[PDB]
């Protein structure tokens, strides 16, 4: 389930549990499979040829993947990435709704269009103008006639 | 303020009807004045509740009314229209086809327009958490108890 | 077109005096993609200018 959750292939898990077939726990060392292992073993289609190592691997791979991504539907971990966050909402929505209706302007009046353009026409013509007049003048006012 | 209730042609229209009952044009409105536009309209008060009638929007409390009062009258009436509706409107702005659900496609064109962008996949991560019945659609129902989408 | 339409109606979501400062954005000659005027009306503004 671990190599699952690291976005392995079925070939990738296969041969990792390949590798790692000594890893299966033993049941001296385990209070719990004592009795499990009991219990397992009494079924009647049990056969102890049925524990081959590739017949292990092949129902771990499948059970893991299908454990895993069971986990990934019940408990899907989406939460704390996109969680209730009011960016800017509860203040500002008054401003997304009045975006929507915002007037065109070729819908507002004629006089009221002519004093936005003056205000524009003089911060972004007059105002950007450059003229260097000053050197002129006092070179002009320095001379004795 | 008056600027933000009232536009220019409701100025206009008010200073009409403020001109309709100012009859003498002397900028103020007397008792008599204001009862003679009642009873062109039908009603027939005394001067009992037509001084109440007066003295409820009369700030100066000088007995008449004036035009700024008359505005101020106005302006109070287009504002308290509207007290918890705003969150129609704003379930509009994602509404756009103009039924009773909010579709993912439509939330796509709101937050289209808005400064932010989704990856296309995102989108349906805020919808599944406003939608609670879980048709992929948010009604109004569940906007208003919950905003996300 | 597709999304970036957004981009293109982007001066009819805003304020009336946002919509015409960009459109006399064309004066440094370095932001003449902005701006959607034709160059006929460019030009009256520029000969006035
Ligand atoms: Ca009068
Ligand atoms: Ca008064
Ligand atoms: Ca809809
Ligand atoms: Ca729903």
């Amino acid at each position: 389930k671990t190599r699952y959750a690291l976005k392995d292939t079925d070939e990738e898990v296969r041969e990792f549990l390949q590798n790692n077939l000594h890893l299966q726990g033993k049941v001296e060392g385990s209070p719990s499979l004592r009795w499990q292992m009991a219990l397992y073993r009494g079924l009647p289609g049990r056969e102890e040829d049925a524990d081959d190592p590739e017949k292990i691997v092949r129902r771990v791979q499948e059970v893991s993947a299908v454990l895993y991504h069971l986990e990934q539907t019940e408990h899907p971990y989406k939460s704390k990435k996109a969680v209730w966050h009011k960016l800017l909402s509860k203040q500002r929505r008054r401003a997304v709704v009045a975006c929507f209706r915002m007037t065109p302007l070729y819908n507002l009046p004629t006089h009221r269009a002519c004093n936005m353009f003056l205000e524009s026409y003089k911060a972004a013509w007059i105002l950007t103008e450059d003229h260097s007049f000053e050197d002129r003048m006092i070179d002009d006012l320095s001379k004795a006639g | 303020h008056m600027a933000d209730q009232l536009t220019e042609e409701q100025i206009a229209e008010f200073k009409e009807a403020f001109s309709l009952f100012d009859k003498d044009g002397d900028g103020t409105i007397t008792t008599k004045e204001l009862g003679t536009v009642m009873r062109s309209l039908g009603q027939n008060p005394t001067e009992a509740e037509l001084q109440d009638m007066i003295n409820e929007v009369d700030a100066d409390g000088n007995g008449t009314i004036d035009f700024p009062e008359f505005l101020t009258m106005m302006a109070r009436k287009m504002k308290d229209t509207d007290s918890e509706e705003e969150i129609r409107e704003a379930f509009r702005v994602f509404d756009k086809d103009g039924n009773g659900y909010i579709s993912a496609a439509e939330l796509r064109h709101v937050m289209t327009n808005l400064g932010e962008k989704l990856t296309d996949e995102e989108v349906d991560e805020m919808i599944r958490e406003a939608d609670i019945d879980g048709d992929g659609q948010v009604n109004y129902e569940e906007f208003v108890q919950m905003m996300t989408a | 077109s597709a999304a970036e339409t957004a981009r293109r109606t982007r001066e009819f979501r805003s304020p009336p005096q946002e919509q015409i400062n960009m459109l006399l954005h064309f004066k440094d000659e370095a932001d003449e993609e902005d701006c959607p005027l034709p160059e006929d009306i460019r030009q009256d503004l520029q000969d006035f200018h």
